[PDB]
């Protein structure tokens, strides 16, 4: 997993 | 929340005004008062969560939601109604864990341009309506995990929140 802590946040929040 | 929330809406307003290297809170003067509502424990992190990674997101959305604000565009007696037809439809999408920090990129946009109209005064009514909002639907909802202290968690293990004392030497 990428575990970038933001990208990888709003990655998956973006779609809902 | 209701102070703690609304002060959070005060200096992320100020962060959005730093575009142009201004801050409407300077005006307020209560940038020397450093109050802010932090309790001075971790909650004060939060804006600092939200500004990361809000506006890191918000950069491709910002230019989105200017175009939204460009319907929006704050005229001499702009009723806020239109602003609140937005809100109505972002609660409608979801009751906003990311949308929140968005629905802040809203009335920060908002915020921007009102103070590039000299209507300074509607900053502070759309400051008041977003922590109207906030206490009114949000604030249950978000404050299960905080909302905004979710974002805290991740960036951030309080571990400066136990740090912030430091005062134990002193005996």
């Amino acid at each position: 997993d990428g575990g970038t802590t933001f990208e990888h946040l709003w990655s998956s929040l973006e779609p809902d | 929340m209701s102070q703690s929330n609304r002060e959070l809406v005060v200096d992320f307003l100020s962060y959005k005004l730093s575009q142009k290297g201004y801050s409407w809170s300077q005006f307020s003067d209560v940038e020397e008062n450093r109050t802010e509502a932090p309790e001075g424990t971790e909650s004060e992190a939060v804006k600092q969560a939200l500004r990361e990674a809000g506006d890191e997101f918000e950069l491709r959305y910002r230019r989105a939601f200017s175009d939204l604000t460009s319907q929006l565009h704050i005229t001499p007696g702009t009723a806020y109604q239109s602003f609140e037809q937005v809100v109505n439809e972002l609660f409608r999408d979801g009751v906003n864990w990311g949308r929140i920090v968005a629905f802040f990129s809203f009335g920060g946009a908002l915020c921007v341009e009102s103070v590039d109209k000299e209507m300074q005064v509607l900053v502070s009514r759309i400051a008041a309506w977003m922590a109207t909002y906030l206490n009114d639907h949000l604030e249950p909802w978000i404050q299960e995990n905080g909302g905004w202290d979710t974002f805290v968690e991740l960036y951030g293990n309080n571990a400066a929140a136990e740090s912030r004392k430091g005062q134990e030497r002193l005996e």
